[PDB]
């Protein structure tokens, strides 16, 4: 069970330093050399930094340069990442990730076999803002659709699961668009039969991790 | 950089193959279906797959250039793939190969949604329109209040090809504030699309 | 008076090397491993991190020519060089790669136009630069497989000089060797640098593999790039001389049982003696010099592992 888990990933200051931890198991960690690849939304996937086997070799991207700082304890089988000076283009996704072969760190990017689950980096000056969850309700014949819509908030992510998770049939989630104040608007909706309206309760579980908001809306014409 | 297509499109239980022409050193490619999600290693080393990748994906170097090759394409098999080798300095990426699996036209069912109590009372309300299921991406967005045509206070949202059946799915939003908002009465969404003859157009009352 | 110390190690190495190339470069042990059992072949350079091989680099990967060529490394107080070059012609056509951090290599193919080492038999070496007058030298050196008359119009070895770092091989360094010896057939010669002195460590045999008389010849300085060397005895009564290096200005010369290598003795500035028994043998035994009173002293007792025996020597 090959697994890397990412840890530290939020909305950071523009000018201050960053650190994200990424946890390996199921590997002989401390045999394989590390990276880190981030993403900035919308735009593809970008080289950050490795680490060779027993921290011997340390390399850079361009972009991080004379700023990033990757180390590894290969005890707790963990590497951080400590990028300093954060600027709103370092604002991304950071995946952390292994090379298949052990002792081995030739510079490629061709040799990874195992991907990390991804943690969210903000770098913004703009405090922390709580998600308004508005139920749309229709006013459609044999299939009809319901569902909520999350205003006013920043940054992201947001986990939106119908019934904690029991309600994955038909579910639509939609990116989050950026308004012209500065804070995103989210969309999910459900197709359920026209049948089911009265006899079956539907509630929208909107999880925002950086403000710590979980607002329980139920959605009924 | 690595010379990598913009997007390339087959239909279902259809060969495939994907090029990479830029870079020095082996190749690799990672799928990833949405920005964001992690990206999952479909070959590592020119010719070698992981365990838990399905047999009909395979590599082959043959110069500066190597192709992924997809026998056989799946529904799951809808992602953006990504190119990984070394550039002239260090280790570099791919700009990003969009895959669509090829399929019949299909209509937007569209879902109008006037906005909550809470959502009027907040100082600003926005009005709702949903298409969902359709073929292809092909689509245009035009707001009608009160007979009159809607634009730049408008955005968009579409979401990757569905790997289920192969559909897209459109949200528009109509920023306007409370004190545009009560002045008008008829609310109109225009929807235009190639699967459709005629548009579409879903109006709601404010009473 | 003496002082002699021998801590031993063992490096894994996941990589089945046809030939290994050891180097010290910033005081740290690398090797060039030559990779060729769809036989992609690689020249990959490693590095000794903890008890295991680290590959940190293949140059075969970045390089147009074909075969396994011959490889001269050259290590500097601030870079390695390492030169890969195509053995089979009227001009030698070089691969130079250049690195400071033992990792990162840029290579550069290069050109040395109507090379004086045609005819002379080749071989792959270590080196380090050989100072000559305020200006240090590179020296890719070659010997005549076979003499039958004493020619001397026609030196028996020679070698070609570059004071640019390996960009320009036009200097010619003037090796006299006056106990060349007729009929046989003379292999594996390999310069030895210590102290800027000059000295040549070779094959004197029948065949590459059927007789292999190690021999080494101790040259000095007569004129401006001109050497004149003689041979060095260090043969001992039932016993096969191995490798010779030099700590504290003074031979440390090994030795084996037979040609089988079961065994390895040490010795040092003859004055005194070690002994090495795998548990195996000691075959290919090669001192890797790390200090002036430090050196190393490696084969390889399986495929894959390493027996580092790092010896300490000091005499007063
Ligand atoms: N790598």
């Amino acid at each position: 069970a090959v697994t890397l888990d990412e840890s530290g990933g939020g909305l950071q200051t523009p000018g201050g330093t960053l650190s994200l931890v990424c946890k390996g198991s199921g590997f002989t960690f401390s045999s394989y050399e590390m990276q880190w690849v981030r993403q900035a939304p919308g735009k593809g996937l970008e080289w950050v930094a490795d680490i060779c086997i027993g921290g011997s070799y340390t390399g850079y991207g361009p972009a991080v340069k004379g700023r990033a700082t990757i180390s590894r304890d290969d005890g707790q089988s963990t590497v951080r990442l400590q990028l300093n000076n954060l600027r709103a283009e370092d604002t991304g996704t950071y995946y952390c990730a292994k090379t298949a072969r052990s002792d081995y760190c030739i510079t490629g990017l061709d040799d990874i076999d195992a991907w990390g689950h991804g943690t969210e980096v903000i770098v913004s000056s703009a405090s922390t803002k709580g998600p308004s969850v508005f139920p749309l309700a229709p006013s459609s014949g044999g299939t009809a659709a319901l569902g909520c819509l999350v205003k006013d908030y920043f940054p992201e992510p947001v986990t939106v699961s119908w019934n904690s998770g029991a309600l994955t049939s038909g579910v639509h989630t939609f990116p989050a668009v950026l308004q012209s104040s500065g804070l995103y608007s989210l969309s999910s909706v459900v197709t359920v039969p026209s049948s089911s309206l009265g006899t079956q309760t539907y509630i929208c579980n909107v999880n925002h991790k950086p403000s710590n908001t979980k607002v329980d809306k139920k959605v009924e014409p | 950089a690595l010379t990598q297509p913009s997007s390339v499109s087959a239909n279902p239980g259809e060969t495939v193959k994907i090029t990479c022409s830029g870079g020095s050193s082996d190749y690799g490619w990672y799928q990833q279906k949405s920005p964001g999600s992690a990206p999952v290693t479909v070959i590592y080393e020119n010719n070698k797959r992981p365990s838990d990748i399905p047999s009909r994906f395979s590599g082959s170097k043959f110069g500066s250039t190597h192709t992924l090759t997809i026998t056989g394409v799946q529904a799951d098999d809808e992602a953006v793939y990504f190119c990984g080798s070394r550039d002239t300095n260090n280790g570099a990426f791919g700009a990003g190969t969009t895959l669509t699996v090829l399929r019949t036209v299909a209509a937007p069912s569209v879902f109008i949604f006037p906005p909550s109590d809470e959502q009027l009372k907040s100082g600003t309300a926005s009005v709702v329109c949903l298409l969902n299921n359709f073929y292809p991406r092909e689509a245009k967005v035009q707001w009608k209040v009160d007979n009159a045509l809607q634009s730049g206070n408008s955005q968009e949202s579409v979401t990757e090809q569905d790997s289920k059946d192969s559909t897209y799915s459109l949200s528009s939003t109509l920023t306007l504030s409370k004190a545009d908002y009560e002045k008008h009465k008829v609310y109109a969404c225009e929807v235009t699309h190639q699967g459709l003859s005629s548009p579409v157009t879903k109006s709601f009352n404010r009473g | 008076h003496v002082f002699i110390r021998t801590e031993l190690s063992f490096i894994k190495n996941n990589v089945p090397c046809i030939r290994d190339m050891f180097f010290i470069y910033k005081r740290e042990l690398y090797n060039i491993c030559l990779d060729d059992l769809e036989d992609e072949t690689h020249i990959y350079v490693q590095k000794k991190v903890k008890d295991s091989w680290i590959t940190l680099n293949d140059l075969f990967k970045e390089t147009d020519l074909t075969g396994r060529p011959h490889i001269f490394a050259y290590v500097d107080v601030e870079e390695i060089i390492i030169l890969l070059c195509e053995d089979e012609k009227k001009d030698m056509t070089c691969h130079r790669f250049y690195s400071n951090d033992g990792k990162e290599y840029n290579n550069a193919e290069i050109t040395i136009s109507d090379y004086i080492l045609k005819d002379k038999l080749l071989s792959s070496y270590v080196s380090l630069p050989l100072k000559i007058e305020n200006r240090e030298y590179f020296l890719i050196c070659g010997v005549s497989p076979y003499k039958f008359k004493d020619d001397n119009k026609k030196d028996d070895i020679l070698c070609m000089a570059s004071h640019d770092k390996g960009e320009t091989w036009g200097t010619k360094i003037v090796i006299k060797y006056d106990n060349y010896k007729l009929g046989v057939q003379y292999f594996f010669l390999r310069p030895y640098i210590s102290k800027n002195d000059l000295s040549f460590h070779f094959y004197v045999g029948d065949n590459i593999n059927n007789v292999k008389n190690v021999n080494f010849i101790e040259c000095t300085h007569e004129k401006d790039l001109e050497f004149v060397c003689s041979n060095r005895d260090f043969l001992k009564d039932n016993k096969v001389l191995q490798d010779v290096s030099t700590l504290n200005d003074e031979y440390i010369v090994s030795y084996g049982n037979d040609n089988n290598f079961a065994e390895c003795y040490i010795f040092f500035n003859n004055e005194n003696s070690i002994l090495i028994k795998p548990e195996a043998g000691c075959y290919g035994g090669t001192f890797v010099k790390i200090d002036e009173n430090r050196a190393l002293f490696i084969y390889s007792s399986s495929q894959g592992i390493y027996n580092i025996h790092t010896i300490y020597y000091a005499n007063y």
